[PDB]
């Protein structure tokens, strides 16, 4: 039955963005892989000329996924280029936005993006609600009743009977799927808690708005800190907080547990869709000028020598076009950065994406979860070693595990439940700035005409840079080198596969009709093509 | 993916960033779980739909050519450069797919000024030649009610397609056709510091005590005055507003507002 030809996934759906995946198989496993990105933008050409001041709201139109990231790295951006030091509050306050943006983002992630790869949201009718409350029970601290599972059971039944599915209209599971494996108890527990973050991602969300005016895109941020008066208040704090409350509980009794029982289904995932080198830029500064200064650190490390992590050189990243529409062969820093679009057709030229290649030192880079969890891990980091070490021993596994499909979706969770926490500590940090008389939220700043600049964000899919030529008061180059450019973008002009496409190889294909087990290891990374391509 | 029972949705993505999906999932009373399970039939959406690739496409085709009819939903501007080359979606471009797929529709609710008016990728010098949905599709007679914003106020979208659904036509539109329920009054005239304007009181900076003091952003570019919108009335999440987190309205609900409005921080 095993097949050999090849597999074309376009669009590729539960992502941000416009993605082609194509794969050569031979004998039921993936031989050969392509990220094709499928639409371009140009914000950079866009931008040139402007007013440095206006590139945060342009740039954040990047990505409504991962909203707030660009604008925040575009202010971090301007701040550094024009050398402005904001004020404490201003740094707690971005930082607190930025806690919460990866709540909800992480959330959204499993549930509504990564899961149906997963669940079989039909096989749910079958299910014993009794059983399945057990089930839920047991891996919980929230109590669960048949009753409750009952509810959504009946819910599914009307939908489904209409016959109008809706979203889960041809579905891979539909009819059954060899790759599918949950028992229809387990199927029902994902369903209904899929369900239930539907309603728990506004409350997420909008625990951004109460600082940051709204979400999606916010408008709190400005070059010096931030302008939101009233984030000094308590009850904007007590508004935040109690809304952080509840996705934290969610993350802790919700997500997490539903991440081990999925995980521990599907154990053979720890065999595929794994990485050689990973970056990492840190998040969560004391001090905007010193990334060693942040909660998760900075850092580098290849073939994955974790215990000899490199320095991250800001100097060392180049982006190539050899294989990316654009034109020419030759890979730039992005303070030299260029964007010249010349397509060419789908392999025209052996070119087939609208993302460029990052490389570091030459070499493709994982970012994201896998690499910031991993990282710090190795660097020491005690609430980072103190959740993956629960993990692993949950899933009765070893450390290479995390070397997978199934481990980068473990990390997701690892750095959600640990940045949820560290939310709690940035929160009463800002309480006792405040309680001690700082309310200072802004600071006075002048425009250079000629400038550099870069701001570092460690966004939820990773290293996040926007990079400033200042000249004239005005952009002379504003360069994005965003999380998924490094993951998701081509070869580069030393043929070398990316993330992505090195972690497709291998992977079986049970059904090249129907290939979940591609989605599975795409979806892992949480690709997001707005950002990758810009 | 639909027959009788729910009207059936078909949600298009073309030059977009996503928050224009991301602001539909903020629904409130009714929630986007209401919405997909009772209210509408949501029959083709790439960021949540199961389906990928091939199955994707025949869902999609499925949903298009149904007798019971579709109502369509478009997310970002049409990329018109190079024959369409710079967005493609399954290898066809996204100016085909929508002149193929929008006059079918019994109804066209364009979301997003990238999609109402071109938006963010349409912003000077526009190297893709983005359009909005109806100067791009304007001689195939595709006229769809607009509803902008950079993301709109999902308040704003459910509200358009209740009214759709319980009147069978448009709401009053005004002349950038969006429905006068909801943009027909400027952002500054509902804006609560509007008594400081009228007094003159200004904040000048950022860092000021006039700002803090919740002074008038119009000398740091607040483009409230030139912006129609339900921002200060419905809110965002329930809780808040640009101006009530202290920072000037972009204007982001006006045709060509990435060229008109800036320098975004001068009047
Ligand atoms: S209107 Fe704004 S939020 Fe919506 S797709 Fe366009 S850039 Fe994104
Ligand atoms: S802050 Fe803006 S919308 Fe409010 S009164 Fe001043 S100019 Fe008008
Ligand atoms: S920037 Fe947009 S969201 Fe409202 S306050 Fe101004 S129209
Ligand atoms: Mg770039």
């Amino acid at each position: 039955s095993s097949y050999s030809g090849p597999i074309v996934v376009d669009p590729v759906t539960r992502i941000e963005g416009h993605l082609r995946i194509e794969v050569e198989v031979e004998n039921g496993k993936v031989k050969n892989a392509y990220s094709s990105s499928t639409l371009f933008r140009g914000l950079e050409i866009i931008l040139k000329g402007r007013d440095p001041r206006d590139a945060q709201h342009f740039t954040q139109r990047t990505c409504g996924v991962c909203t707030y990231t660009h604008a925040l790295a575009s202010t971090r951006c301007v701040d550094n280029a024009v050398g402005v030091h904001i004020p404490k509050n201003a740094t707690y306050i971005r930082n607190l936005v930025l806690g919460a943006q990866y709540l909800h983002d992480h959330i959204v992630h499993f549930y509504h993006l990564h899961a149906l790869d997963f669940v079989d949201v039909t096989a749910a009718l079958k299910a014993d609600p009794a059983k399945a409350a057990k089930v839920a029970s047991s891996i919980s601290p929230r109590k669960t009743t048949a009753a409750d599972l009952k509810a959504v059971q009946d819910k599914l039944k009307t939908f489904v009977e209409t016959g109008q599915l809706g979203p889960f209209t041809n579905a891979y599971f539909l009819g059954g799927h060899p790759a599918y494996y949950l028992d229809p108890e387990t199927n029902l527990i994902a369903t209904a808690h899929y369900l239930e973050a539907l309603r728990l991602q506004v409350k997420a969300a909008r625990a951004m708005a109460v600082f940051g005016a709204k979400n999606p895109h916010t408008q709190f941020t400005v070059v010096g800190g931030v302008t939101c008066y009233d984030a000094l208040t308590p009850q904007r704090i007590a508004e935040f907080e109690a809304l952080w409350k509840e996705t934290k509980a969610f993350v802790d009794e919700v997500y997490i547990p539903d991440l081990l029982v999925v995980a521990a289904a599907y154990k053979d995932w720890t065999q595929y869709g794994g990485t050689d080198n990973f970056i990492t830029f840190g998040e969560f500064p004391k001090d905007e000028y010193d990334l060693n200064s942040r909660f998760f650190k900075p850092g580098v490390v290849f073939k994955r020598d974790f215990k000899n992590i490199k320095p991250f050189d800001k100097m060392q990243i180049e982006e190539h076009v050899r294989h990316s529409w654009y034109e020419g062969a030759e890979a730039r820093h992005p303070w030299k950065g260029q964007t010249q679009p010349k397509y060419t057709d789908l392999h025209g030229d052996d070119r087939y994406s609208w993302m460029k290649a990052p490389r570091y030192m030459g070499e493709p880079m994982e970012t994201g979860p896998l690499a910031q969890v991993l990282i710090a891990y190795s660097q020491g980091h005690p609430k980072v070693k103190a959740v993956t070490d629960a993990v692993l021993a949950k899933l009765g596994v070893g450390p290479e595990a995390l070397f997978s499909t199934l481990g980068r979706t473990a990390a997701r969770g690892i750095e959600t439940a640990v940045i949820a926490e560290y939310v709690g500590v940035m929160l009463q940090e800002y309480k006792d700035n405040i309680a001690k008389g700082d309310n200072v939220i802004c600071a006075p700043w002048e425009m250079p005409k000629q400038a550099e600049g870069v701001g570092f964000v460690n966004a939820p899919r990773g290293g996040l840079s926007h990079w400033i030529r200042i000249e004239d008061g005005k952009i002379g180059n504003f360069q994005l080198v965003v999380p998924s450019t490094w993951t998701l973008g081509p070869r580069c002009d030393k043929n070398k596969l990316s993330p992505v496409e090195a972690s497709l190889i291998g992977t079986p294909v049970a059904d090249a009709k129907r290939p979940v087990e591609i989605l599975r290891t795409v979806h892992s990374f949480d690709p997001c093509i707005a950002c990758g391509v810009h | 993916l639909m027959g009788p029972r729910r009207p059936s949705v078909v949600y298009l993505h073309n030059a977009e960033c996503t928050g224009c999906s991301e602001s539909v999932l903020r629904a409130f009373e009714p929630y986007i779980d209401t919405l997909i399970l009772d209210t509408l039939s949501l029959d083709y959406h790439e960021t949540i739909m199961a389906a990928a690739g091939d199955a994707a496409e025949a869902a999609l085709e499925q949903a298009v050519n149904s007798p019971h009819g579709f109502i369509a939903v478009v997310e970002g501007g049409i990329p018109t450069a190079a024959n369409g080359i710079y967005g493609k979606v399954a290898n066809h471009t996204m100016l085909d797919i929508c002149s193929r797929i929008l006059p079918k529709a019994q109804a066209v609710i364009a979301y997003g000024t990238c999609a109402t008016f071109g938006g963010v990728q349409a912003a000077k010098p526009n190297p893709t030649g983005a359009k909005g949905v109806n100067d791009a599709l304007k001689h195939l007679g595709v006229k769809a009610i607009n509803i902008a914003g950079c993301p709109p106020n999902p308040y704003n979208l459910v509200g358009t397609i209740v009214y759709y659904l319980k009147n069978k036509a448009a709401p009053e539109l005004d002349s950038l056709n969006r429905p006068t329920m909801f943009f027909g009054q400027t952002v500054h005239e509902q804006c609560p510091r509007l008594p400081h304007f009228d007094a003159g009181e200004f904040a000048p900076s950022f860092e000021s005590e006039e700002a803090r003091k919740g002074w008038c952003l119009y000398e740091l570019g607040c483009k409230g005055p030139v912006t129609m919108n339900n921002c200060p009335k419905i809110k965002f999440n329930q809780t808040n507003w640009p101006v009530d987190a202290g920072h000037p309205c972009i204007g982001c609900s006006e045709p060509d507002f990435w060229d008109a409005m800036t320098p975004f921080y001068q009047n």
